[PDB]
């Protein structure tokens, strides 16, 4: 009752974990470094482990270090959008987006901040060359996504503010 | 998903969401809404999240393509009775029975319910019917490992040849019982899950109570007083013989020793020797009510406390005193009594309490009472306690483990665990006791005490040349310049700080606001780094190039930090690899973010309220930068 895609992966799931249906980082790293690392329709070595550990974290509410299939499915779906936005901005098919394209690709991605933040995010995900590989482009969007989702979860009413004690602050920022 | 979700839920629970008065809407479905929706449309309800299909029947015994489920006709109460009723009051007996499918534990659980209103009602909203605002929907309220969850079902019940295949009264008229079993299957995933059930569990989930249970073969001494004491407090008891009909126990008076035995499928009870009891029956099950269950104005109730916890491989999963490397790592709790149980014969000095540890649903539990770890706890007489830590033992592999105690007033420490360490799980511990008892958590309070090293005049003259000759043309090093250098002092224990780490390093000590490290700042970094290698050095007792997860606690303390068990779980889950190892690069990276994350807070929180307030924009920046 779901995109033929998802139900295949699922195999990779049941093979690795059984009825648990969950996947470690490094395990999940593989699975992704396959759909997207084979294909020369897109240039990229593979997703970093770190990148990978983050995907898991922002989507683990049980603090077990495992990504559930349902959650996997949410992640993949934005992952395949953000696929869209990648290629659509890597003209040179360099395996990077040159600095000046990012902020488009980003606003593209649904997240709209200002210059002041992009002058930081860029300055923090790019290389010395100031360009962000795919790895980084995805990793970022994974974060941003989750810090945005975090705030919604902590502002259910409407105030455009959240208040966190210290435990909340470190759970929400250490597991990220 | 993620942490921000558990936090929102946590806050919700602290506002009462999941208490009997505000139960959790299972799957987010609400009865009044969906009901009204169906009423505006003149349709009968069809639940999408548990339709009348194989799905809701089974996956193996009751699976699809399985012959036992071949040719089921789901039909609604109106289509098997001229006049369906939800519930009749007056109920002095029961005639529930089971269909050809469908476990027989439901008999006794449902039978207990039909002989206390205040009970039943707590799980079966009475305001419900086929004659009022009927729309083929009903709703129930189950207790779930500590909290209440309201489940909704459409009335279609399963049938073969117009015979109900599950729980259903023999008269054929009253539908509530069959419809409760449908919703309980529902929150367990399908009917077949109810197959191996235990009556104490489902009776636990029908009540919010705690089941205390005795193999008669080997009764304890003092049982009769336990029997008698339960009956005063108001507990449903249930007894039977092992292969098989369930009876309860309604009385327990001396004259001789004598307890009265009811049978709900009768209209009535009957006297018998306690000694004959012991001999005709083989199980006795007791189910103690929460104090808010009955409204009997003075029925004497239990006083209840409960808390919630976790085990996590790498940090908190220790358990069983058999494993003293780790036992102290489990989460700890403090129970402190005051009024001993009041006098009569006994023996003293007796504050009496029940300890229950139940294990919360794991993602592979397809059926009742399956894939249930071995769990257990210790109690001990009098910050997280260290390795230098009154019954313990009895580490069963049930969903709930329980022990009745009577111990002097004072303070005790409860440590729940699994039997072997290393198993992930959640749990709830409830304590019911005679008199007011107190509960408090015992763990390390959160604390960042980091030594404020510095910089002062001096600074290695070697230092100095070293960074200039390294900065190059600007007298500043980047996360990159920095990157490779460290890779040099490094390979020559480890294969370099990763590049992310480097970056956070720089984020911590920048301040120039420029992404680059001045001379002064690159000396702080360097001293902190050296500090991190020392600490890391000692923890690596084994001189393996690496640190096990289980050692972070300690590591972290030498580095000037103290956290609570849940933050500890978050560090090892985020900073360790399978196998519970944390490389030296991870380790510092962890400790750096943790220093930054505390700084930002105390600074946004200069008066120390204990909380900081952030707006999207400021959240996105701090939270990522």
């Amino acid at each position: 009752n779901e995109s033929e895609e998802e139900r295949q992966f699922r195999k990779l799931f049941v093979q690795l974990a059984g009825d648990d249906m969950e996947v470690s980082a490094t395990e999940l790293m593989n699975i992704l470094n396959k759909v997207v690392t084979r294909h020369p329709d897109l240039k990229t070595d593979g997703f970093g482990i770190d990148t990978c550990r983050s995907m898991v974290a922002v989507m683990d509410s049980d603090t077990t270090g495992k990504l559930g299939f349902e959650e996997f499915k949410y992640l993949w779906n934005n992952i395949k959008k953000w696929q869209g936005i990648y290629k659509r901005f890597d003209t040179d098919r360099s395996g990077t987006i040159g600095s000046n394209e990012l902020p488009g690709a980003f606003e593209a991605a649904g997240f709209h901040l200002n210059q002041h933040i992009y002058s930081m995010i860029i300055r923090r995900y790019s290389d010395e060359t100031g360009n962000m590989d795919f790895d980084n482009f995805i990793s970022c969007l994974v974060r941003l996504d989750a810090m945005f989702r975090a705030f919604r979860s902590l502002d259910k009413n409407g105030t455009g503010q959240i208040q966190v004690n210290i435990q909340e602050w470190l759970q929400l920022t250490m597991y990220s | 998903a993620g942490i921000a979700m558990k936090l929102a839920t946590d806050r919700e629970a602290a506002e009462g969401l999941g208490s009997h008065e505000r139960a959790i809407k299972y799957l987010n479905q609400d009865y009044e809404t969906l009901r009204n929706e169906c009423l505006e449309a003149g349709a009968l309800f069809q639940d999408p999240s548990f339709p009348a299909l194989p799905s809701s029947l089974g996956f193996k015994e009751l699976g699809p393509y399985s012959s036992k489920t071949r040719g089921i006709e789901w039909k609604r109460p109106t289509e098997i009775c001229a006049d369906p009723q939800f519930i009749i009051g007056g109920a002095t007996r029961t005639d529930i029975c089971q269909g050809a499918l469908g476990d027989s534990w439901l008999l006794a659980a449902i039978a207990s319910l039909t002989l206390n209103e205040e009970i039943l009602a707590r799980v079966v909203p009475l305001d419900q019917s086929f004659q009022e605002n009927y729309a083929g929907i009903f709703h129930f309220q189950f207790w779930q490992y500590g909290e209440w969850v309201e489940v909704v079902v459409d009335d279609r019940l399963p049938t073969k040849d117009g015979e109900l295949l599950f729980v259903h009264s023999a008269e054929g008229s009253e539908f509530w019982s069959a419809l409760l079993e449908k919703a309980y299957a529902k929150i367990n995933g399908c009917y077949e899950a109810l197959s191996g059930g235990a009556t104490t569990e489902g009776f636990e989930d029908f009540t919010g109570g705690i089941a205390e249970w005795y193999e008669l073969r080997k009764p304890p001494p003092n049982l009769f007083k336990i029997i008698q004491k339960a009956l005063e407090k108001g507990s449903l008891l249930g007894c039977s013989i092992d292969i098989g009909h369930a009876y309860s126990v309604t009385g327990a008076e001396e004259v001789q020793k004598l307890i009265r035995i009811r049978n709900p499928w009768g209209q009535g009870e009957f006297w018998m020797s306690f000694s004959d009891f012991l001999r005709h029956y083989s199980r006795l099950e007791i189910c103690n009510l929460t104090p808010d269950t009955l409204t009997c104005d003075s029925y004497k109730k239990w006083k209840l406390t409960k808390m919630d916890g976790n085990w996590r491989r790498g940090s908190t999963a220790g358990g069983c005193r058999n494993y003293p490397n780790t036992f102290w790592m489990n989460p700890q709790y403090l129970i402190k009594l005051e009024e001993e149980d009041e006098d009569d014969e006994d023996g003293e000095r007796g504050c009496t309490f029940l300890v229950g540890l139940i294990q919360k649903h794991r993602r592979r539990q397809r059926k009742m009472g399956e894939d249930m770890h071995t769990i257990g706890f210790g109690i001990y007489e009098v910050s997280k306690n260290f390795f230098l830590t009154e019954r313990s033992d009895t580490f069963i592999n049930l969903r709930e483990v329980l022990n009745r105690f009577k111990l002097p007033p004072g303070e005790y420490v409860l440590v729940p665990s699994t039997f072997e360490p290393h198993k992930n799980g959640d749990f709830c511990i409830r304590v019911f006791s005679e008199k007011k008892a107190d509960y408090q958590t015992v763990d390390d309070e959160i604390e960042a005490n980091i030594e404020e090293i510095a910089n002062e005049e001096d600074i290695g003259d070697g230092f100095r040349r070293l960074f200039a000759q390294l900065a190059g043309e600007d007298a500043e090093i980047s996360a990159f310049e920095l990157q490779t250098i460290l890779r040099r002092v490094l390979a020559k224990k480890s294969d370099g700080f990763s590049i992310e780490t480097c970056k956070i390093m720089v984020d911590m000590l920048d301040e120039d606001g420029s992404g680059k490290l001045g001379l002064k700042e690159f000396y702080i970094l360097w001293t902190k780094i050296q500090k991190y290698q020392k600490i890391y050095r000692e923890i690596d007792v084994d001189r393996s190039g690496t640190m096990n997860s289980y050692e972070m606690r300690k590591a972290l303390e030498e580095a000037g930090f103290k956290l609570p068990c849940q933050l500890h779980q978050v560090i090892v889950a985020r900073f360790a690899d399978d196998e519970l190892i944390i490389d030296f690069d991870n380790f510092v990276r962890c400790l750096v973010r943790l220093e930054i994350l505390f700084k930002i807070f105390k600074q946004l929180d200069p008066e120390n309220t204990g909380t900081i307030q952030l707006d999207l924009i400021s959240w996105l920046s701090f939270s990522v930068l």
